[PDB]
């Protein structure tokens, strides 16, 4: 559900999703990152989860979209790099 | 590059010529001082058994020296104004004699502040000379210079360290340098060429 | 399996030219070729081929014929000029893989079991390589079927021998790289990957655009491999990063200044050198 | 088991596992999976549940060498205890960043100062990596980063993004060959 | 190096004639060379000129050799080795520049007739240097701009 920014989240948010106290949500987190469902790391002292990777999954036709745009704005930086390099440095070689 | 040369009380000073050799050993102790730090002040200068030898025969050379190794800051004034002035007078040592005490004085004070972390200047005053005032001025503009990092709070009178990296020290040292040679350079350019 | 396959310029010429030979004839769409080469661990080599009667009907997708006994026939002929070369597998020319390959790799992989197929495009547009490396492999998942046979790709490289760089070296003397130096180290490295870079966007844009409008075979492990690509971009914001980024590129700087600093003094030394043995040159003639 | 952790001995369990044999006599296979899988409790299931289950059947023999002996019983019951605390301490520090010191000692079963202490000759033996400040209870389980490998990360990641990105295509192309023939 | 040969016949020759009549100065642009001469030649066999035929598309294809894709042009190398290229370049720069001003101080004290031959068994750091300061130019250059467009073309 989080974005890719702002990955962080606090073990009170788990304890209310899940329905259960904190006292467990470390164990539940180790066994998430035993069995290889979602890698990351864990810090106790804050009472803090530093989220990295989480398995694919299928998705339906409309939202495939906001991938088709996030490459419709991606492939325009590429051309302005591309013109940018190559009319600054033009007399080194024509 | 003086004090490294003047390691040869053991492999012979007969060049009477110049001087004879007590005047050598204080010479060559007056250097080492300056020079080298203490991991080689307590392995060449106080370890040597013939300049220990000699300088047992120089009451005011060797408490001058133990004065500074034995951490006794209060005495060591009395042998620095001793010193410089025995110096002033001095051939060869005269026509920048005050330089030197210029580096006896900041080095103590290097010498010290490094193992604490928040020294008050009133353990100063009765451990490393009388008069807060004086204390505070030289402090101040010791820090003014860009050497002796450290910081000081007068409100409270309170001094605290800090531990720069040895990066940004050796930096200006290569501009400067640079600075130098580019400048010579230039010169050289364009002396030639009308 | 297969690691890597090397390609010498001397298959290219033939393929060419037997395109040229067999097309001036009459209006064909793709040819067929079989290659020779040689193994060593875990990569080809190919070295030299020759052609093979074949015909497709454009009708159907399920009827074609080759020829058998003139395949045998001549590469026994081959074996009594040179034993070191050997059947490591075919090309075909079209310009992208057909329906038949499978059927085809299927009928000529008793030759050799590990047949590679090679894909040769005969009018190339832009600066990719030419040739193209697959080999069959069985794949299995859910549901439909425990195994279907697929094609999987294999890295190409073009190489070169000694007699062979020789004579391209005499073939090519119209064009030759102006320098050697920053030059040759930045266009031909750094632009193309740009041009690479966005030709493979472009390609996936057009799939994508295929998928919620067109047909629509959804398919899962694109999708998968999006998510992988699109979660895999590095974050540039943060504050380590950009501190470690300044220390670097600080460090770097210092170097070429000193060199700099060198060639001037170089230049200086030179110019007085010049100016002194030139000085004395003119009174000689009195 | 009672063997220190090395590289040898992993393998050696790794080959030793999966005995068409083994399974015969399950409660020592399940001793070696609680020992090959991830976090271990921490000293009372264990002893609860295997204790009695040294003393009956017919290969007891060397469980009751193991019990009845005093001084190899202690020795090696001693020994038992310090291998699951050691597996406890890898594993926390191997999933962990940063802790505080009551919870280091909470899942060990056993006081704070032993718990400094037993970490203590761990770390200046050379075996893992932990700095632990004690006037606020906090223990840092994570190296200082250089300014080289934070840019050796970054390129390794740009590389995989790479040739995942010229992976995609191929199998792209692929799929689209069957669907627009004719 | 291809030639290409036909023969003749000597009865021809006793005829007092000779082969291959000249109509025009196309035919005797290269002079052979004197192997060949000693060799039977022009008294049993002529030699012929020879040409390549040469055209766009082969040519077009044939050029592709040595051209790299496209991810050689966009990796930035290892941050670890660089700086222990650099390190090694410089202490060799330290010495080339601490051996310099000796051969410049004595670069007149000798007669200029034999100073060629006095740098015929001993390297000079004049010629020597210049090397190292082009090669860790260009090394440092396209490192730095390679991770500059880089940090910008991905996110």
């Amino acid at each position: 559900t989080r974005p890719a920014n702002h990955r962080q989240l606090t073990f009170e948010e788990i304890a209310k999703s899940a329905k259960i106290t904190v006292n467990e949500v470390e164990l539940l987190v180790m066994k998430a990152l035993s069995v290889g469902l979602v890698k990351g790391s864990i810090d106790e002292v804050d009472k803090r989860v530093h989220m990295t990777w989480v398995q694919p999954r299928v998705l339906d036709l409309q939202q495939i979209k906001g991938m088709k745009d996030r490459l419709e704005f991606w492939c325009t930086d590429v051309k302005s790099m591309e013109m940018l390099v190559e009319h600054q440095a033009h007399d080194i070689l024509t | 590059q003086a004090a490294e040369l003047f390691l040869d009380t053991v492999s012979t000073f007969t060049s009477y010529e110049l001087m004879d050799y007590k005047t050598f050993v204080t010479y060559t102790v007056y250097v080492s001082m300056i020079a080298l730090e203490r991991p080689d002040l307590r392995e060449k200068v106080i370890k040597g058994a013939e300049i220990l030898e000699v300088l047992h025969s120089l009451p005011a050379v060797r408490q001058y020296l133990f004065s500074l190794y034995e951490c006794r800051y209060s005495v060591f004034f009395q042998s620095l104004a001793v010193v410089e002035q025995e110096m002033k007078k001095d051939w060869l040592f005269a026509p920048h004699y005050r330089y030197y005490v210029r580096e006896m004085r900041i080095h103590a004070y290097s010498q010290l502040l490094e193992s604490y972390r928040s020294l008050t200047l009133g353990y100063m005053a009765e451990a490393f000379g009388v008069g807060v005032e004086f204390i505070d001025q030289e402090l101040s503009r010791f820090i003014a210079a860009g050497r002796l990092h450290c910081k000081i709070d007068k409100v409270n009178e309170i001094v605290e360290t800090n531990r720069p990296d040895s990066k940004n020290w050796q930096y200006q040292e290569t501009i400067k340098k640079g600075d130098l040679l580019l400048n010579r350079v230039q010169k050289l350019s364009r002396v030639i060429n009308m | 399996a297969v690691q890597k396959v090397v390609v010498h310029p001397l298959v290219l010429l033939s393929v060419v030219d037997h395109f040229n030979r067999i097309g001036k004839v009459g209006n064909q769409k793709r040819v067929v070729g079989v290659l020779l080469g040689s193994w060593q661990k875990k990569v080809l080599d190919v070295s030299n081929s020759f052609a093979v009667p074949f015909d497709e009907d454009d009708k159907d997708d399920s009827v074609w014929f080759l020829d058998h006994d003139y395949l045998e026939n001549m590469y026994g002929m081959f074996k009594k000029v040179n034993a070191r070369e050997r059947i490591v597998g075919w090309y075909h020319t079209g310009p992208k893989l057909h329906k038949n390959d499978i059927a085809i790799n299927e009928l000529m992989k008793r030759y050799c079991p590990n047949s590679v197929l090679v894909i040769i495009d005969v009018k190339p547009k832009d600066l990719g390589l030419p040739t193209e490396a697959y080999i069959s492999v069985e794949e299995v998942h859910d549901d439909g079927t425990p195994t279907s046979k697929t094609f999987e790709h294999v890295t190409s490289e073009i190489g070169a021998e000694e007699a062979e760089e020789v004579g391209v070296e005499h073939l090519l003397r119209d064009i030759k790289d102006t320098t050697v130096g920053t030059l040759s180290q930045r266009i031909t490295n750094q632009v193309h990957g740009l041009k690479g870079l966005n030709s493979k966007l472009l390609d996936i844009r057009s799939y994508l655009e295929k998928v919620a409008t067109g047909k629509l075979p959804i398919n899962h492990q694109i999708i998968y491999q999006l998510q992988d690509v699109f979660n895999l971009l590095p974050d540039v914001s943060l504050q380590e990063f950009v501190k470690a980024f300044y220390l670097k590129t600080n460090d770097q700087m210092v170097v070429v200044y000193l060199a700099s600093l060198i060639r001037s003094v170089v230049a200086l030394h030179n110019l007085i050198n010049n100016k002194i043995a030139n000085r004395d040159a003119e009174k000689k003639e009195g | 088991i009672l063997a220190p952790f090395d590289n040898e001995q992993s393998d050696l369990v790794h080959r030793i596992s999966g005995d068409k044999k083994l399974e015969e006599i399950p409660k020592y296979k399940d001793l070696l999976k609680l020992f090959t899988t991830m976090e271990l409790m921490r000293w009372s299931t264990l002893v609860e549940d295997y204790g009695m289950e040294l003393r009956k059947g017919s290969l007891e023999s060397p469980a009751t060498d193991v019990f009845g002996s005093t001084e190899e019983g202690e020795k090696r019951w001693k020994d038992l205890k310090n291998r699951v605390v050691e597996h406890n301490i890898r594993i926390m520090a191997k999933y962990y960043t940063r802790i505080t010191m009551k919870r280091m000692a909470q899942l060990l079963d056993l006081s704070v100062d032993e718990s400094e202490a037993f970490l203590s000759n761990l770390v200046v033996n050379k075996t893992i990596f932990a700095k632990v400040d004690r006037l606020a209870g906090i223990i840092n389980f994570q190296r200082p980063k250089d300014p080289n490998n934070l840019l050796n990360d970054w390129s390794q990641k740009l590389n995989s993004l790479m040739s995942l990105v010229n992976k995609t295509t191929h199998l792209i192309a692929k799929e689209e060959m069957i669907h627009n023939l004719q | 190096v291809i030639d290409a040969f036909r023969l003749i016949n000597a009865n021809m020759m006793v005829l007092g004639h000779e082969p291959r009549q000249t109509t025009s100065n196309l035919g005797h642009l290269n002079k052979p060379s004197i192997q060949a001469l000693i060799h039977g030649l022009n008294r049993h066999y002529y030699s012929i000129t020879i040409n390549y035929r040469k055209n766009e598309l082969e040519q077009k294809m044939l050029l592709n050799l040595h051209k790299k894709s496209w991810m050689e042009g966009l990796t930035l190398q290892d941050y670890s080795e660089h700086c222990k290229h650099n390190e090694s370049v410089v202490k060799e720069m330290l010495e080339l520049a601490k051996n310099y001003n000796k051969a410049v101080e004595e670069e007149d004290k000798m007669t200029p007739e034999q100073l060629a031959i006095k740098n015929v068994g001993k390297q000079d750091p004049k010629r020597h240097l210049e090397e190292h300061v082009d090669v860790l130019m260009t090394s440092n250059i396209v490192q730095c701009l390679a991770a500059m467009l880089d940090t910008v073309v991905f996110k």
